[PDB]
């Protein structure tokens, strides 16, 4: 986005930048909720070959 | 499988059985009778269907159950998959005690103990108990015995606590995916209903203490003791496999409290003057002198490893602070001393241990990790650790920075509408832009705040 | 009933020491069988080999 | 949610004396017998046979009648007490001697259970 | 001024700077009336049961001329109340009465009508009935059903770009969803191929749908395909040409018009050429004759001399076939343009795949697709293909979507049929075929105003049809057979299906779950919660990654901020507190009219797509006192990005800012000034509190408090009330005033508290009054506060001192220090409720009854219980101790003298009855509340269930007989006033009524006729008490319908109060999920310069990493509120002047900013201030709006003014050592919440116990004690230490191997410490079902 976030956690954020923010968080915890599989699996074929 | 009253249904399993026995029956009786043949190789084809459902299902057919659309599981369908039998058999075992209690923090501890509630600890070693009662002639049988676990009797708490003395416990956290997941330690009595853990040991189990429980499994043989105990103490994984590095380096509030304990800011309380060494604790309770002061003259006696077979001492003047001679006042001799005057960052911990560890054996460098967490818990609570709004200090500079990046936006979007620049620079540059000035702030505001 | 599934005779005994029928009981015959009833005396623990 | 719906084995009155034997402390001769014993006893409490007739169903003439008793003699002190008891009589006898002699008229409860109850029945 | 009673006793000072425009809507309007609709009687057949009767009303029989009708229905009143419900254990539902017509016309006879049968009406099934606050009776239990959101029905052009080819290949597809029926695919193909896909099923030729419609080959290439031109006279090849029509193709030679040449042969076309060409006139112009071979025929033509099958339709041009054609007599053959750099014609290459051609050849082909075998018999295919998507009888597909589907093809007209023609088919591959061209852009399946929701109206509804259509086909196979009878319809009408539809639907269902009591806040986000796991829309959590994502369109519809941590994240939202629904089935959000730069007072509901057109602007924006704008720049969004635009472009505004977040993240404080996750994790953590003894309302909050916990409906509001008479802590009585009770009323109205009943999370639920004596309450105030509520406003934990500093390390990452002060004053101390119920479970031998005079236990135990078998109301009950005395009859014996003996003895034991009590579960801790009780009708062992059953008698008889006196002291002040004046002194009146005198002589003309009116009157009034006495005793002791093997049920109800100790989960609303460690004692604690000593103790660590600046605001917040409360309690305690307290209260509330108005001695009378000032002693209410709150500036005013220094830090002491501690660490208040994670159930232990029948294997839950699950990364771990005989010993002696286990049981009673391996169970069982198949494994040695 051309607009980026010139608002601090300390002045306050206001509701475009807040509502834009979510969707990166949003994204993050997905990942990081999603890759846990992905590793399990790994470590899976991991043990199982060695 | 009795689901309420007299169901005996037996489905999943049994339906496909009748099936094909009557199915087979039916074939029979047909057959007897010298049916057209028609009709009995429709019988067969069925039988043959009936046959291969129950075999293995889900392949021809999908035979559910009268119930609901639940396909139900044949002979094949309980051996393969993450339901099948090969993942109960197969590292699959439940075991008796398994643990599961809430995991806390302990700051009292040793690297090689832990806390397990006395209820908790009165469930789990019963044969134990059984066999000391029986052993001492406190219980003349099993029942008597069993009577006086049952009621909770004042001697029996007596005989837990001579029992579990000095019997090892593997406490483990249920997400592993590493070897120092699972290690031993010794049950310590204390009350309440959470298991109390070394802080020190939480960066190799992951916790931070927010909901988490933890496992503990009670070894019964001679052997599983041996192993738990040479193999499985925490005092024997303190490096990591993966690495070799220090695996048991202090968390958070150590590492601050080192940190702040050897500081000076410009000439405080005690600055100047020359003193004695391990003498200089005096002062900081005393008020005689603070422990942040420069240019403080301390004697300082070093061990030097330096001779092949002995250490050997040497004494000179040297200059530091009073909360580095504290420090050096706990850390061993074989250690130098200029380990302890580069402010003792996160990395200069960690490398100490690490080359305690490599020069001086294994106990002496617990004892020394042991003592630094005690130090740091001390004096992070004790010195300087706090936090504000007043310390997020805002860069002055700041709103002029964002008006000239706006009026550089407003500049680039200008000559954008004007025809002269497309709409794939007309975007890179203002992001290349914002890019700038967000580097710009933060330039300025390390300025204003970091040694300022 | 006979000839069943979980039946006599087959599919593994039944209680330890007392056959469906009501007699040869109380551990007084060990691998015997009734003419009344052809369940064996064994162990219901091995109902679960047959 | 698999085959067994659950799937849960229940201890009861028969395995729960089997219990105690194995942590008593018996000879590989005494073990037999006490198993042998508990094979005759029933939901109500009751060895169910006679006392001989274990010693002629174990069809070894040399094991004496008393060492059945002596083995059975241990036994019904074991969980509830008078367990395997010997014609709704022994009973208590045996649960009797359990309790200390401080009770109040032991004595004379002890000389009606010993061969008075036939009166007592009225 | 706020006028209100119950916010004049604490008023929250707020801090909004924009004021408000919309109050605060019902907040619960998706629920309430939704179902409302469904039930309503509606005069048009719109929507709800009408929809439903209408749906399937004709009823014709097959060739009988017999036809059912119906007026209308009606439903009757429930048989029991909402309150009855949850005691007996039924539903609370109203049975639906309907009336018919049942009119058969005469055979033989055109419309031939002899008599109806259309006088009685039947009953069809029992309709559940919502209650006032959105939840249900269903089985005894408050249960909620959950909207789901799927995808909208209609056509979605979707884009299936990426990997799906591995090609780089956009594969453009079109789908149709109908609501009901079979699906539609236009899957595309690398190979330019239009594969149609029905149901996900098999491929088609792409052309079945097309040869089906009767449209034969040469109709197809006329509508797909423009034959433009053709023309051959005298081998010229002559032909027009169009430049609109075609351009930019590149010529080879022969290129000219008329003459002078406009564009030259053997060059690029330019558009200069093309211009110059559309200039002059063009006319038939002659082509090589290589261009034949390029164009396709699209007619086929033949000879008029001779019918031969030359010039096939859709065929590349041959030579050898010119020659020919050219003397044919076809002078005009039909071409095509096949310009594929604009036009893909990608059907004239699918056509030659089909080798079918025929239309029988066609329609045989989809039969064959659904069917594998029984070809069809010129009867099948059509009805199956006509019957498919075409009937109606399965494909009427929500006329909504049927708009929607008219709104992507352009078509002006919304309203039409259910099923479609060929017409809708050909304009959807039309369409697609110009997308893939290029045309316009594809659908977004995450566009909200693609996807609607389906609220529980909907759904009741549909279920209701499937369950009425089986009635329409047993109907009509019933009227079929016999229709030669006058007998009444009620044969033929059975709501048995109906019943089991309807009680399947709302007893269990997916989206249909018990909801959580504690914190009402959860009860209100359970009641406004979206679903999308469920039939139809999503099938798993793992469907996708872009599908559970935040959307732009999700601004005013949805809480992005608001899901649950869990891994299906994405799917569960929330609604907005101003969202709504369309009538047809979307979502909108308010916004506010702007016109000519100015703003007006006007709202507007806009959609997802009415705000995608229209440029919207923010509500953090300037604006002045006539409705302009401050700044001529304003930040504003025109279309899904916000830029700054001028102040006429502007057409709307925003609300308020609490419009974008919902109810259960708008209450965190500052939210602004926390991390976006934390929040997220913090509003989802809210919903898991636990109400505790003594609510504390927060001193720090948003105002939206109030609002919560007034539309929870957890508390007791007041309607139509007036002056209050008495309390009592279960029972209150108001007296409303004259001028707002309707006439032949008493004019009261009774509330009934409701006092610890257990709740669905095994919680207590308690209501206390607010009032004491003689105070008026308006219309719209509270009365008593539930769980958690405080004076009207929701209360959830308690303000605690904290502090943010290490101590000794027991305030690790996230740990939290409790002091001692805190155990002693009884706070966060919870109280839990459990039930215990036994049955008597009739069997064969006999029944069983409870007389508690069970064997094989002592008087001690007994000594609790009573006569009947069940224990008193208040005795304590620890560990295993018997409650109810339940005994199971044996078979009968014989004479047998032996048994006989200890028959005789002992009394009338004799083996009769076993000890089957109630025997509670482990060790535990309690006391008895209060016990219940049901029988079945026709049994007389009530021994003390009269008990209970007199007392609800007098319970109502007090509420009844109160009625009843207040009437009767009426009539009787009506006969005192009407014998004024008639000659009775007062002391007649005073001594007895006398029914005055029988009006002996007081008027002799009037006076006995007003005497036998009263007397009329007050026998009326004793009738009517006499009758309503009557009903309630017959509907108190009905009766309750029980099991059919159960005799009668016991119901025991145990309270346990929990406190606060090591390993409970304290969080405040800010992500601080802590525990607890140690309590450390009072001395111990720190203190400051006065003394007080801290409660709550934090890590510091966390607010630089995990960034919550919001907490430490409303921590200073806090501080600056307790400052002020602690003034305004000394002010209070060293008695000064109500002037002062007035001013220093008036200064506290009037400075700040301009944010409103508020001013004492306006409203109230130097009376109201007392107790106004004597409630906020212990602290200042603050309320800051969600994006709208409190700045620094003003936080250090208030804490200047509260005599508190303005940064907030203070110096504070060692409780160890007495030495101050330098580098000041900040004091303050913060509200803490504890939530439901206690030790007291997490903890397990067990060395031996039960196992499994297969394999031997303990179990692993926590009651029946079992195992936890040893998994494979556990395992693994131990192989890395070399631990051999540590693993072995676990997975042997451990679980497996019922021999080895006993053996190491043994040998460590007896101290041997020794293991054999043996060998596992599992293992042989895993060998027993191996071998059942043909598969040999044998031991071998």
């Amino acid at each position: 986005i051309e607009t980026p976030i010139t608002a601090n956690f300390r002045e306050g954020l206001n509701v475009l930048q807040y509502f834009i923010s979510t969707h990166g968080a949003r994204k993050g915890l997905a990942d990081t909720a999603l890759k846990t599989a992905n590793s399990g699996y790994l470590t899976r074929r991991l043990v199982d070959v060695a | 499988v009795p689901l309420d009253g007299g169901r005996f249904a037996t489905s999943d399993l049994n339906d496909l059985y009748r099936r094909v026995i009557n199915r087979n029956n039916r074939l029979k009786r047909l057959l007897d009778l010298a049916a057209p043949d028609i009709i009995v190789r429709n019988e067969k084809r069925m039988l043959q269907e009936a046959v291969d459902a129950l075999l293995d299902n889900g392949r021809r057919g999908r035979a559910i159950t009268g119930s609901n659309k639940r396909p139900l599981k044949s002979l094949a369908d309980m051996i393969k998959g993450k339901q099948g039998r090969f993942r109960q058999n197969l590292l699959g075992k439940r075991v008796d005690y398994s643990g599961r209690s809430v995991i806390t923090v302990g700051p009292y501890l040793r690297l090689h103990q832990c806390g397990l509630p006395k209820k908790m600890a009165l469930e789990l070693f019963k044969p134990f108990i059984y066999g000391k009662l029986e052993l001492r002639g406190l219980a003349t049988t099993i029942k008597a015995a069993k009577k006086m676990v049952e009621r909770e009797e004042a001697v029996v708490w007596d005989i837990l606590d001579e029992v579990i003395r000095e019997h090892p416990v593997l406490l483990n956290r249920a997400p592993t995916l590493h070897r120092l997941g699972i290690q031993a330690f010794e049950p310590v009595l204390i009350e309440g209903k959470a298991i109390q853990l070394h802080p020190l040991v939480c960066a190799a189990y992951n916790a931070d203490f927010d909901g988490d429980q933890m496992a503990v499994h009670v070894p019964l043989t001679l052997e599983a003791q041996l192993e738990a105990r040479a193999l499985m103490m925490s005092t024997n994984n303190i490096l990591s496999p993966a690495n070799g590095e220090p695996i048991i380096v202090p968390s958070q509030d150590v590492v601050l409290g080192l940190y702040y304990m050897t500081r000076d800011c410009v000439n405080a309380k005690g600055e100047g003057m020359v003193l004695t060494g391990p003498k200089e604790a005096e002062r900081l309770y005393r008020s005689g002198l603070a422990s942040l002061h420069a240019r403080v003259k301390v004697r300082i006696t070093e061990y030097e490893k330096d001779a092949n077979g002995e250490l050997v001492a040497k004494t000179s003047l040297k200059d530091t602070t009073v909360g580095r001679a504290i420090l050096w006042m706990i850390v061993p001799k074989g250690l130098p001393y200029s380990i302890v005057n580069q402010a003792l960052g996160k990395k200069a911990i960690s490398k100490m241990l690490n080359t305690c560890y490599r020069i001086l054996g294994l106990k002496p460098t617990v004892i020394f990790a042991d003592q630094i967490m005690y130090t740091g818990f001390a004096y992070a609570a004790r010195s300087g650790a706090s936090v504000g709004i007043d310390d997020m200090v805002i860069p002055e500079k700041k709103h002029e920075i964002i008006s000239e990046a706006e009026a550089e936006v407003a500049e680039i979007q200008e000559q954008f509408q004007s025809g002269l620049v497309t709409a794939g620079e007309r975007y890179n540059k203002v992001i290349d832009i914002w890019a700038a000035a967000n580097d710009r702030v933060s330039k300025a505001m390390m300025d204003n705040l970091q040694t300022e | 009933e006979r000839d069943g599934l979980f039946c006599a005779r087959i599919f593994g005994p039944v209680k330890d020491y007392e056959c469906l029928c009501g007699k040869y009981k109380r551990l007084k015959h060990r691998g015997v069988i009734c003419e009344k009833c052809g369940v064996e005396v064994t162990q219901t623990k091995v109902r679960r080999e047959r | 949610e698999l085959p067994v719906y659950q799937g849960e084995t229940t201890q009861t009155l028969q395995d729960y004396l089997m219990w105690q034997v194995e942590l008593t402390p018996f000879t590989d001769t005494d073990r037999a017998i006490a198993t042998s014993i508990v094979d005759a006893v029933d939901d109500t409490g009751y060895l169910t046979i006679q006392i001989e007739d274990i010693v002629d169903s174990i069809g070894d003439d040399e094991i004496g009648l008393e060492e059945v008793e002596a083995v059975l003699k241990r036994i019904q002190r074991f969980d509830p007490v008078g367990v395997a008891a010997k014609d709704l009589r022994d009973c208590l006898l045996i649960q009797l001697s359990q309790f200390a002699k401080e009770t109040p008229w032991l004595e004379e409860a002890r000389l009606i259970i010993s061969d008075h109850l036939d009166l007592l029945a009225n | 001024m706020v006028y209100s009673y119950t916010e004049k006793k604490r008023i929250r000072k707020d801090f909004g700077k924009r004021p408000q425009v919309l109050d605060v809507p019902y907040l619960l309007s998706i629920q309430l009336d939704s179902f409302q609709k469904f039930i309503e009687q509606d005069p048009e057949g719109q929507y709800g049961l009408e929809a439903a009767f209408r749906s399937v009303f004709p009823i014709q029989s097959y060739s009988g001329n017999s036809e059912l009708q119906y007026v209308s229905y009606r439903l009757g009143e429930p048989v029991f109340d909402v309150q009855e419900c949850q005691i007996r254990g039924v539903t609370y539902s109203a049975p639906l009465r309907v009336k018919l017509r049942l009119v058969i016309y005469e055979r033989e006879a055109p419309e031939g009508t002899v008599k109806d049968i259309k006088e009685q009406e039947v009953y069809m099934g029992e309709i559940p009935l919502m209650t006032d606050n959105g939840t249900f009776v269903i089985n005894g239990t408050e249960r909620v059903i959950v909207s789901q959101l799927h995808r909208s029905p209609g056509v979605f052009f979707d884009s299936d770009k990426g990997k799906t080819h591995s090609s780089g290949k956009v594969l453009y597809n079109a789908r149709i969803i109908p609501y009901r029926g079979s699906w539609l695919d236009f899957e595309f193909d690398p190979k330019d191929n239009l594969f149609v896909r029905i149901d996900r099923r098999r491929k088609l030729p792409a052309t079945i749908i097309l040869r089906a419609l009767n449209y034969t080959t040469e109709q197809i290439l006329d509508l797909f395909f423009e034959k433009v031109i053709f023309e051959i006279r005298d081998n010229k090849l002559q032909m027009e040409l169009v430049p609109e029509r075609l351009r930019g193709e590149t010529a080879s030679f022969d290129i000219e018009a008329n003459g002078k040449v406009y564009v030259e042969k053997g060059r690029r076309i330019t558009a200069r050429h093309i211009r110059q060409l559309e200039k002059d006139d063009v006319k038939l112009i002659e082509v090589p004759v290589e261009y034949i071979a390029g164009k396709v025929v699209a007619k086929d033509y033949i000879d008029e001399s001779t019918g031969e099958l030359i010039c096939a339709a859709n065929m590349e041009l041959s030579l050898d076939l010119l020659a020919k054609l050219s003397q044919s007599g076809h002078k005009r053959i039909e071409t095509l343009f096949t310009n594929d750099l604009d036009h893909g014609p990608y059907i004239s290459e699918t056509l030659r795949v089909d080798p079918t051609n025929d239309r029988l050849s066609a329609l045989v082909e989809i039969y064959r697709m659904m069917r594998p075998g029984e070809p069809p018999t010129r009867e099948a295919a059509e009805s199956l293909f006509e019957n498919l998507f075409f009937s109606e009888d399965r494909y009427d597909l929500s006329a909504v979507g049927r708009m929607k589907f008219n709104r992507s093809l352009l078509r002006e007209e919304i309203e039409g049929s259910g099923i479609l023609s060929k017409d809708d088919i050909i304009d959807v591959m039309k369409k697609l075929i110009d997308i893939r061209n290029g045309k316009g852009e594809v659908d977004d399946i995450d566009h909200l105003g693609n996807r609607r929701i389906r609220s529980v109206g909907e759904m009741a509804e549909n279920q209701f049809r499937v369950g009425l259509v089986r009635v329409e086909r047993a109907v009509k196979e019933r009227l079929s057979l016999g229709d030669l009878d006058t007998l009444m319809p009620q044969d033929m009408i059975n709501a048995k299906p109906i019943s089991a539809a309807v009680k399947e639907f709302f007893g269990s269902s997916q989206l249909s779950q018990f909801m959580d009591q504690n914190n009402p806040l959860s009860e209100i986000t359970h009641k406004r919660r979206i679903s999308a796991l469920g039939p139809g829309g999503l099938t798993r959590e793992r469907a996708g990654f872009e599908v559970r994502d935040v959307h732009p369109t999700h601004y005013g519809r949805v809480c992005p901020i608001e899901t649950p941590e869990g891994p299906n994240i994405g799917l569960i939202n929330s609604l907005s507190v101003y969202a709504q629904t369309n009538e047809y089935g979307f979502l909108e959000t308010p916004y506010r009219k702007v016109t000519d730069g100015v703003v007006t007072d006007e709202i507007h509901y806009l959609s997802a797509i009415e705000e995608g057109n229209y440029v919207i602007a923010q509500a953090n924006s300037n604006l002045d006192e006539e409705g302009h704008f401050v700044e001529d720049l304003v930040t504003c969004r025109s279309k899904g990005e916000s830029s700054l635009f001028s102040r006429d472009q502007v057409d709307y505004m925003d609300v308020s800012t609490q419009q974008v977040v919902s109810v259960g993240a708008s209450l965190i404080p500052f939210l602004e000034h926390d991390d976006a996750n934390r929040a997220l994790m913090g509003a989802n953590m809210q919903r898991q509190a636990v109400p505790t003894l003594r609510a504390d309302k927060p001193l720090v909050g948003t105002g939206m408090e109030r609002a919560v916990a007034v539309d929870s409906g957890v508390t007791a509001v007041a309607k139509r009330g007036g002056v209050v008479q008495y309390v009592d802590a279960s029972r209150i009585v108001i007296k409303v005033n004259e001028d707002e009770m309707y006439p032949g009323e008493a004019g009261i109205d009774i509330y009934n508290l409701t006092k610890y009943t257990r709740s669905n999370q095994n919680t207590c639920i308690n209501q206390m009054p607010c009032v004491s004596l003689g105070e008026p309450v308006e219309r719209g105030d509270v009365l008593a506060d539930g769980p958690s509520t405080d004076l009207g406003e929701l209360a959830l934990g308690q303000n605690m001192r904290v502090a943010f500093m290490p101590w000794n390390g027991y305030n690790f990452e996230d740990s939290i220090l409790v002091s001692e002060r805190v155990v002693q004053e009884d706070r966060f101390t919870t109280i839990h409720i459990q039930e215990l119920a036994c049955v008597s479970r009739d069997t064969k031998l006999g029944p069983e009854e409870i007389t508690a005079d069970i064997p094989n236990v002592g008087e001690a135990a007994l000594s609790k219980l009573d006569e009947s078998g069940i224990v008193y109301i208040g005795a304590e009950v620890t560990g295993g101790d018997i409650l109810v005395g339940k005994v199971t009859p044996k078979g009968e014996t014989q004479l047998t003298p032996e048994e006989k003996l200890l028959r005789a003895i002992f009394g009338e034991k004799a083996s009769d009855v076993k000890d089957s009590s109630l025997r509670v579960p482990n060790g535990v801790s309690g006391t008895v509340i209060d016990v219940q009780v049901f029988t079945r009708d026709g049994v007389e062992k009530d021994k003390r269930a009269l008990e209970i059953e007199e007392m609800q008698l007098k319970q109502a008889k007090k509420d009844l007989s109160e009625e009843l006196q207040i009437l009767e002291a009426g009539l009787f002040s009506r006969i005192r006033a009407v014998l004024v004046a008639g000659g009775v002194e007062a002391e007649k009146l005073d001594k007895l009524p006398r029914d005055r005198w029988l009006e002996l002589g007081l008027t002799d003309e009037e006076k006995q006729n007003q005497l036998e009116q009263l007397a009329e009157q007050y026998d009326e009034l004793k009738h009517e008490f006499e009758k309503k006495l009557e009903a309630k005793r017959r509907k108190i002791t009905q009766g309750d319908d029980l099991a059919p093997g159960v005799l009668k049920i016991v119901k025991v109800y145990l309270a346990v109060k929990r406190r606060i100790q090591p390993g409970d989960k304290m969080a405040g609303r800010h992500g601080n999920k802590g525990v607890i460690s140690k309590i450390n004692p009072i001395e111990d604690m720190p203190y400051d310069e006065n003394g007080t000593p801290v409660d709550i103790v934090l890590n510091p660590l966390g607010v630089p990493s995990r960034m919550n600046i919001g907490q430490i605001l409303e921590t200073h917040l806090g501080m600056a509120a307790k400052g002020i409360g602690d003034k305004i309690n000394a002010m209070l305690k060293q008695q000064q002047e109500v002037a002062k307290l007035r001013e220093f209260i008036q200064r506290a509330y009037d400075l700040g900013a301009d944010v409103r108005q508020k001013v004492d001695l306006s409203t109230f009378s130097d009376e109201e201030v007392m107790r106004l000032a004597e409630n906020l002693r212990k602290g200042m209410p603050i309320a800051t709006p969600v994006f709208d709150g409190a700045k620094e500036a003003e936080i250090k005013e208030l804490l200047k003014l509260g005599d508190l220094p303005t940064s907030g830090q203070i110096r504070l002491y060692d409780g160890r050592t007495g030495e101050q501690f330098e580098r000041p660490v900040t004091v303050g208040y913060m509200y803490m919440l504890k939530l439901n994670h206690l030790v007291d159930d997490k903890m397990h232990a067990r060395s031996t116990g039960s196992y499994s029948l297969v394999t031997q294997q303990p179990l692993g839950g926590k009651a029946q004690f079992g195992g936890q699950r040893f998994g494979e990364m556990e395992v693994w771990a131990l192989e890395a230490y070399g631990a051999a005989y540590t693993l072995q010993e676990m997975l042997t002696v451990k679980s497996d191997d019922v021999n080895g286990r006993t053996k190491m049981y043994k040998n460590i009673v007896d101290g041997n410490h020794q293991m054999e391996p043996g060998m596992p169970e599992s293992f042989n069982v895993l060998l027993k079902e191996i071998r059942s198949l043909g598969i040999n494994i044998e031991l071998e040695d």
